[PDB]
RNA sequence: UCUGAUGGAGGAUCGAGUUGAUACUGACGUGCAAAUCGUUCAUUUCAAUCACGUUUAGGGGCGAAAGACUAAUCGAAAAG
RNA sequence: AUGAACUAGCCCUGAAAAUGGAUGGCGCUAAAGCGGA
RNA sequence: AAUGUUAACUCAGAACUGAAACGGACAAGGGGA
RNA sequence: GUCAUCUAAUUAGUGACGCGCAUGAAUGGAUUAACGAGAUUCCCACUGUCCCUACUUGCUAUCUAGCGAAACCACAGCCA
RNA sequence: CCUUCGAUGUCGGCUCUUCCUAUCAUUGGGACGCAGAAGUCUCAAAGUGUCGGAUUGUUCACCCGCUAAUAGGGAACGUGAGCUGGGUUUAGACCGUCGUGAGACAGGUUAGUUUUACCCUACUGAUGAAUUUUAUUAUAUAUAUACAUAUAGUAUUGUGACAGUAAUCCAACUUGGUACGAGAGGAUUAGUUGGUUCAGACAAUUGGUACAGCAAUUGGUUGACAAACCAGUGUUGCGAAGCUAAGUCUGUUGGAUAAUGGCUGAACGCCUCUUAAGCCAGAAACCAUGCUGAUUAAACAAUACUAUCU
RNA sequence: UUUGCCUCAGGGUGCUGUAAACAUGAAAGUAAACUUUACGAUCUGUUGAGGCUUAUCCCUAGUGGUAAAGUGU
């Protein structure tokens, strides 16, 4: 189970709402820390493509909502330098709530996904649809 | 050589170079330039702009 | 009181005096140390940048997610005319560090070089050198010797080119270069074997090697503190100026500290940038000179219409890896390293695939100018 | 008792100007200025605004009251 | 001629604070230190 | 009742039209609990 | 202050509770639509406020020609 | 209550630097109620780091969360001609208690001007002459010579004393479900690939930027068309180049040590790391290497040419 | 500082997006003649046109230019 990630561009720091991308119930997302970020004066937490988060359900299932909950970022929209040298970027910013340990909480995926994040989470490549 | 097509113009894009915007569904489109990505994001239509390849075809300009 | 907050300083204190450098021409501090065991080969070459390329390049590295994957990188090339050398310099170590014994000249010394010699050649009888060049060979032979007997380390004055350049300047570019190799005769020998004729950089450098690369900064002139140091803007509110530092220092050493960022000089700043790899060196002599196995298409380096702000690439090349210090046209000094490097990174053989060609001046759609006519038609 | 017109009430509404002076605690602060400048702001048919004339004078005046103002002078003017 | 116990000289530990650093400084150890004459 | 000479400016509706834009500058409430 | 609620977290806000250091009835008490350049909190929109700065425009600064003050000033002007 | 009342701007935050160690983490160790893992005590260590938020004017505090760790401090309780001005500490006003009252409150609440650098220094960059009681690590054909060399001016190339200094930490995976363990669990160490923070550049690429430029277009104006203009940059669209980060690249290895463990080995017929002499290995420390400056050395060398030189 | 350089021009490279002009071309329609003649956003053809492209792009022995004549040792 590798966490090898390439670096992606940084783009959706803390406070960031994002589209909740799962079958779980929840709307959006309210993403409160990035784990693995360490320390830098006044810099505000970022994450990107791979990365867990922390986030709260500002709208869904009342069963979500009031609690502090881990997520995948599986889309995102600040464009960020593929290896092959094109610039990919979604639409929109949307990631999949999950465990500590990375099992989905939902079952299905709703739109594409980025294959930055299939390779770093093979439980979420089984419920992908288009991934790209 | 692996040259890519640029969706919006039928453009050649050599390696390195554009920017690949895949939208609501799971549709890639792949832009050669920014301009071309700003058109695209305009919602302009391709077949509407006198210069490319597009309208060109469209009007039998070959 | 302790600041509140702790955070890392600023700029770096180990490049402080960021003044201008003296000399457009990096001077190379330090060689090499001498291993005497291998032959006596140069280890540093003049070049001058010329603009950058992106590449595409097979990957190697196993365990990378980036594995068996082409890869897109940047690249400078540094346009490399064969430097010439025209002396030997004989340095001797003292207590008091280097000190030289003498300098053997060539023969002929080119008109370029003269140049050098002097800040208004169009107005001199350019006289330089008219009488060291006749000199008597004896005389010479003389110094060699007591280089060979006394002297430890060898230098040789080679200098640039620039006529074979798009540069302006007809001057030459001087520059000591030391010899690292075995006996201090065989050093001389080989110089002797050299001294009047042209090294080209292969006979310097090869592909896959990792080399440092030392060149003076691009300029800025009088930079604010933001842009020189990276200091955080003051809010909005502030009144004198948001641009600055807020407080310079204590009350208590009484006396602004050298630690403290300041509004000055940016850029223009000699610079070591090391571990550069060369991913191709170009010759003159080679009309497929950015085309590749998998390219197979005639292609010079020249992007078409030509590196901006440099010019048309018509002779032999450097392609770096990455970035190097300096704007187009600037001259730069590539040096071998100075510990002999065993890193994967060093080792590692790179073939590339692609050589970007296409314009610079825009975002080009294609490499030559003949896929462009081609793509057109006949037109008006 | 509803519906549509009419009608044109109101210390009604918004708002140029005018009268002010909320914020930027912006500019300025050896100023253009012993209170200005900018943008923003409040005021506009009434307890409205302005002019001129006129009344009220110092332990006095005048005050929708801030000890405000009473010629850059005010918890007692200025002049001698 | 070893084993104890004490004893007091010098020395060591105990002995950690913020500008750089002060037997006044350099330095000094067959003292240029400490105690004498 | 039909036929004349003739006037503002306002409303309402429909085609086509454009790189979907239109109180195109100017001017002009942020709103809610 | 305790209990809710707002928040991932709230010395804030709101709703309750009340033997209230020292609430309370024209010292007016309790409540109130409308109104407010009033005080306070939250939410949506929005944004360079921020991450995280960058680029850019005038007018200054800058250099020149001309003109040309002042405050300040025991003497002056490196540190441990 | 020594200083300051012919004024040292009186809290906190923001910014920014430096220092301390009474070490939270990281490096190297020693101990254990150390099987492993985790942790506790402790030695050399201040090289590197020590964050994002919610409430509070706060310091302090308290939670949320990341983190390797979220150690503690100082520098006129660092830092107001740096800001801010929320608080405290003017004048307005309200409440509560106290006072007959004017008023008081180290009780609560709201509204409330933050001046000047053009001086010296310091620091940052920027030129720049001068330098013979001064210099010199040698020059000259095995001998000589400091009882000696050295004119000066341009320029090139060097020397490099001295000063500055830079990289940091983590994760995942393989080593390994191994060592260890009744089992649960479960490493060190290297190795690989990545990332964080920082630094230094750079602009191929993506993005940003527009008063190069092209096109559109509103209102007006030139009889119309065209060509233009005006609206302090009229407003949009694209926008090269140049700048630029949120984009790309790069960031060493010796010496000698500290703690410590040892070696030989007395004192003390044995033992003893030395608490003698003599040695060894050994740290993110130190000093070099490398890197920046070097009118920091009033420094100097060589070379090139010259105007008179001996 | 005359095998340079500036200067225009051409060519390259791009940027923009198809110039003016004419078309018994097309056009939602309208009116007014005895099938033609007016008006008509806009579109199409000639038209990847026209314009711009170094002021800090590139090339070209393509054009015309290259003065001052002073100071210091
Ligand atoms: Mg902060
Ligand atoms: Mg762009
Ligand atoms: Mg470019
Ligand atoms: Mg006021
Ligand atoms: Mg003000
Ligand atoms: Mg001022
Ligand atoms: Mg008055
Ligand atoms: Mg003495
Ligand atoms: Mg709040
Ligand atoms: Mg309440
Ligand atoms: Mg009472
Ligand atoms: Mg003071
Ligand atoms: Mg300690
Ligand atoms: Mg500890
Ligand atoms: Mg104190
Ligand atoms: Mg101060
Ligand atoms: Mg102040
Ligand atoms: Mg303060
Ligand atoms: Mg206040
Ligand atoms: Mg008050
Ligand atoms: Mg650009
Ligand atoms: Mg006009
Ligand atoms: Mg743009
Ligand atoms: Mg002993
Ligand atoms: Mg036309
Ligand atoms: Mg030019």
């Amino acid at each position: 189970t590798l966490k090898n990630k390439m670096r992606i561009t940084l783009s959706l720091p803390v406070g960031a709402l994002i589209n909740c991308c799962d079958n779980s119930g929840g709307k959006n997302l309210y993403i409160i820390a990035v784990q693995g970020f360490g320390s830098c004066l006044n810099r505000l937490p970022a994450a990107s493509l791979g990365d867990m988060v922390l986030a709260t359900v500002k709208k869904g299932k009342p069963d979500l909502r009031k609690k502090v909950l881990n997520a995948i970022i599986c889309r995102q929209s600040k464009a960020w330098r593929r290896h092959e040298g094109y610039y990919i970027y979604f639409e929109d910013n949307a990631g999949v709530i999950v465990n500590p340990k990375g099992e989905m909480k939902g079952s299905a995926i709703t739109g594409p996904v980025a294959r930055e994040c299939a390779e770093l989470w093979p439980k979420l490549s089984s419920a992908a649809s288009a991934i790209v | 050589v692996k040259t890519e097509a640029c969706s919006f113009s039928e453009y050649r894009i050599y390696p390195g170079r554009g920017q690949k915007y895949i939208a609501r569904d799971g549709k890639v489109y792949f832009y050669l330039s920014s301009k071309f990505a700003s058109l695209a994001l305009q919602k302009k239509k391709a077949a509407k702009l006198r210069w490319t390849q597009t309208w060109r075809r469209n009007n039998k300009k070959t | 009181s302790h600041r509140k907050f702790e955070r890392p300083r600023h700029g770096s204190l180990g490049f402080l005096p960021r003044k201008r450098c003296k000399r457009l021409r990096g001077k190379i501090r330090s060689f090499p140390k001498d291993d005497k065991e291998k032959p006596p080969h140069f280890t540093a070459f003049m070049g001058y940048k010329a603009g950058m390329t992106h590449i595409v390049r097979e990957v190697d590295k196993p365990g990378s997610k980036l594995h068996k994957k082409e890869i897109v990188e940047a690249c400078t090339i540094i346009e490399c005319a064969p430097m010439v050398v025209v002396g030997i310099v004989g340095y001797r170590e003292t207590p008091k560090g280097l000190r030289i014994l003498s300098t053997v000249w060539a023969n002929h010394v080119s008109d370029e070089f003269r140049r050098r010699y002097y800040k208004n050649w169009y107005k001199s009888e350019k006289k330089a050198f008219t009488k060291s060049l006749n000199v008597p060979e004896a005389t010479k032979n003389c110094l060699l010797k007591r280089i060979e007997k006394y002297c430890t380390v060898l230098r040789a004055i080679c200098h640039t080119q620039p006529s074979k350049t798009p540069l302006r300047m007809k001057k030459a570019h001087i520059m000591e270069v030391q010899i690292n190799g075995g006996s201090m005769k065989e050093k001389l020998e080989f110089v002797k074997e050299m001294l009047e004729k042209n090294l080209p950089v292969s006979t310097v450098f090869n592909p896959n090697e990792m080399i440092d690369v030392i060149s003076v900064t691009k300029g800025h002139g009088t930079k604010g503190v933001v842009s020189r140091y990276g200091v955080k803007r003051l809010p909005r509110k502030t009144h004198r100026g948001l641009r600055k530092v807020a407080c310079i220092g204590a009350w208590h050493p009484a006396r602004v500290q050298f630690q403290i960022p300041r509004h000055g000089q940016k850029g223009y700043f000699h610079r070591t940038e090391r571990n550069k790899k060369i991913y191709r060196i170009g010759l003159k002599t080679d009309k497929n000179s950015a085309s590749t196995d998998a390219d197979i298409t005639e292609k010079k380096i020249t992007p078409m219409g030509g590196f901006p702000h440099y010019g048309v690439v018509n002779e032999d090349f450097l392609l770096l890896k990455g970035c190097v210090a300096g704007t187009k046209k600037r001259p730069i000094t590539l040096r071998k390293n100075i510990v002999p490097q065993v890193s994967r990174d060093a080792l590692a053989q790179v073939s590339l695939k692609f050589i970007d060609t296409s314009s610079k001046i825009g975002h080009g759609r294609f490499q030559t100018s003949e896929e462009k006519v081609k793509y057109y038609g006949p037109l008006k």
